[PDB]
């Protein structure tokens, strides 16, 4: 039994061993009650205000845009604190931990923006926290493992499996199936089992809230289209969700397309899995014939999932959001060219989307469109790779 | 079938508890897997928990884990481990045999083909370990579908709700849960609460294993004396594999020799 709806259609679910359900079920009460407490609702937003500087900029872009019908906006994630939108929802989960007496935190990371978000809110907020993170992504995203261990967390390599995201996932889930009675999961995707995705989304959804306000009062009218990358899903739920409402406007997830979809190396089961069930959730993953999970693949660490959140999946089956792919060239292309011509240095994560909307311009440049990109995160934790990349390319 | 009832019923005759080895199928190869098998069955098991083959074992530690990987590394899929389990029952026909699963490997292709090609190799029993209660209508259905006993969980956090659920939906035994945590033989688990394994049979629950951490005799003696019907022990075998991988009869020596200690410390 529950208190909201585990299942977004048929995607979803709390597929955990029975010892963690009375933990989920702790930690839907706990939210349940918090979204109706001011005082909650209070620490939050000032929390958000005052310490991560939300609200975040909208930015026009003044130069990728010229000599088309294209209006582009960049919604700065990238300003947040910690550098990455991780942050919004971390400071909610911090609190509930609080809320609810747990004194320890376990969170895994892949680009290692929620690793440094879950250090950075622990140490905020007194609790001690343990961050799992896939060896081969301590290395293509050090920058943030230095920056964990200095904010006070115990930041553990996973060699198992393909030493990325997903293994980083299971070590996490493994870790609290054991230690759930003092340590709150801080999970850092809109996936996983029944509460997650739901309380995920409501902690991010500020995101598409002040784009929506920001959006009016700059173009007196909504969006065309908003366009996130999807890994597990946070950042794109939390720009989509204030928008779902508004039928007018497209909602765009762009999931990693790697080395290109037909080379099997890439990470967009959305669109190039089938439906399974692992991480406690009924999602598109992807998977061998036999029902193994499959290794993911993309230059990004952020989005190198073989799952994705089942609210993403959902709004796809009905046809609420449509979901493309970008390859690993693709969102190198844009990141060099949001360098270049805005001065942002976006994370190769968020250059996917905004590889995908420089798509949509490029081949319909006389289409009349108001489009915004998530910029989820900053590309600071990412200039090692891209150099390393563009200089073995010549 | 009705091997679990039978079992039981004749323990109890006996006055005995069940010893219940697990490993994974095909570790480390398919041929040794099938001599350690019936190695097990020799030196006295009374049923099996037979693991498949996952890539993402989240309720496995770092022992099991490792029996997976290698089971991979001989090429082991769900489809050899399916020929082995009908050799298995071929050789043995009263032996309960129950399957520890992942639920994406009984999903994969069809819940419902899933139960019944457990069904046609004489499978007993699935114990789906990321399905709890709530989620698990589908997989009961199947099961009872093609004679398959579904098995579920009583952790240590049982209340009451649960129990009845649990004594309503589930057959052939009841899993009494050590601890918390995943498994592994050097995570020592609690006495069997003795207030669970009352209300188990208040509610006539199907009769109770105890599972995770049990490595010693001294263990099994005390999960009877505690008034369960018996006790799994998997990382504690895994690791007799693990030690002994280029002494295949060694291993099977040691084998022997472990669980007929484990068995002999179930008679009361
Ligand atoms: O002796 P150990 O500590 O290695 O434990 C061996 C357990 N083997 S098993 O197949 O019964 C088994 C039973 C349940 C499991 O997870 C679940 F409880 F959530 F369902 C995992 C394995
Ligand atoms: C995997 C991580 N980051 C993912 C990420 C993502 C992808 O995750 P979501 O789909 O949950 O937004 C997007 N943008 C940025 C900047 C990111 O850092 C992590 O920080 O652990
Ligand atoms: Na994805």
């Amino acid at each position: 039994t529950t208190l909201l709806n585990p299942y977004f259609g048929e995607f979803g679910g709390m597929y955990v061993p029975q010892i963690l359900m009375p933990a989920l079920n702790q930690l839907e009460e706990a939210f349940v009650s918090a979204q109706k407490d001011p005082e909650f609702q209070a620490q939050f937003a000032d929390l958000l205000k005052n310490y991560a500087g939300r609200p975040t900029a909208l930015t026009k872009c003044q130069n990728i845009t010229a000599g088309t019908r294209t209006t582009l906006y960049l919604k700065r994630e990238d300003l947040l604190h910690g550098g990455a939108h991780k942050t919004n929802q971390v400071l909610g989960q911090a609190l509930l931990a609080k809320r609810m007496g747990k004194s320890e935190i376990i969170a895994e990371t892949g680009a290692g923006q929620h690793g440094v978000a879950s250090a950075l809110a622990s140490a905020l907020l007194g609790l001690k926290c343990r961050i799992y993170m896939g060896a081969k992504d301590v290395e293509r995203q050090s920058p943030n493992v230095f920056r964990m261990r200095l904010m006070g967390a115990e930041v553990i390599p996973v060699h198992s499996g393909s030493a990325t995201l997903k293994d980083a996932c299971n070590e996490a889930l493994r870790d609290w199936s054991g230690s759930y009675e003092t340590a709150h999961y801080m999970l850092g995707t809109a996936a996983g089992p029944h509460p997650y995705p739901t309380i995920v989304r409501e902690f991010q959804r500020m995101i598409g809230e002040e784009t929506k306000a920001q959006i009016l009062d700059k173009e007196g009218r909504l969006p065309d289209a908003v366009i996130a990358c999807v890994g597990g899903g946070s950042n794109a739920i939390g720009m989509f969700a204030d928008f779902i409402n508004d039928t007018s406007v497209g909602l765009i997830g762009v999931e990693p397309g790697g080395h290109g979809i037909e080379t099997g190396e890439h990470g967009a089961p959305l669109k190039h899995g089938r439906v399974g069930i692992y991480f406690g959730m009924k999602a598109p993953m992807m998977q061998t014939a036999d029902g193994q999970i499959e290794e993911s693949y993309s230059i990004s660490a952020g989005l190198d999932f073989p799952s994705v959140g089942p609210q993403h999946a959902y709004l796809n089956s009905i046809g609420r959001a449509d979901y493309v792919s970008i390859t690993d060239d693709e969102a190198l292309e844009a990141f060099k060219t949001l360098c270049r011509h805005e001065g942002i240095i976006p994370a190769l994560e968020s250059s996917h989307a905004l590889a995908h909307a420089l798509k949509m311009m490029r081949e319909q440049p006389e289409k009349e469109q108001l489009l915004v990109v998530n910029l989820s995160g900053r590309g600071d934790k990412d200039i090692f790779t891209v150099h390393d990349i563009l200089k073995a390319r010549g | 079938m009705e091997r679990y009832e039978n079992l039981f019923a004749q323990l109890n005759d006996r006055r005995e508890g069940a010893f219940v080895p697990f490993v994974t199928l095909g570790d480390p190869g398919i041929e040794q897997s099938l001599k350690i098998i019936d190695t097990l069955i020799d030196a006295g098991a009374d049923a099996l928990e037979l693991g498949v083959p996952f890539s993402d074992p989240l309720a496995d530690g770092p022992t099991i884990q490792n029996a997976n990987l290698r089971a991979f590394a001989a090429g082991v899929t769900p489809a050899q481990c399916f020929e082995m389990l009908a050799l298995i029952r071929e050789k043995h026909p009263t032996i309960p045999i129950g399957l520890l699963m992942y639920a994406n490997l009984v999903f994969n292709n069809g819940i419902d083909a899933f139960y019944a090609r457990c069904e046609q190799v004489g499978v007993d029993s699935v114990l789906v370990a990321d399905v709890p209660v709530e989620e698990s209508a589908p997989f009961r259905q199947a099961a009872l579908r093609h004679n398959i006993a579904p098995i579920f969980i009583c952790p240590p956090n049982a209340d009451d709700d649960l129990l009845r659920q649990v004594a309503s939906y589930g057959r052939g035994y009841t899993y009494l849960l050590s601890r918390s945590g995943v498994t592994g033989a050097e995570n020592r688990g609690a006495l069997p609460l003795h207030h669970l394994i009352e209300k188990l049979k208040e509610y006539h629950a199907a009769p109770a294993l105890q599972g995770f951490g049990i490595s010693s005799p001294e263990q099994v003696s005390a999960a009877v004396r505690a008034g369960a019907a018996g006790a799994i022990s998997g990382s504690a075998i895994v690791k007799i594999i693990e030690k002994n991988l280029a002494s295949p009869k060694q291993m099977l020596a040691e084998l022997r020799s472990f669980v007929s200690a484990m068995k002999a410390a179930s008679r009361a």
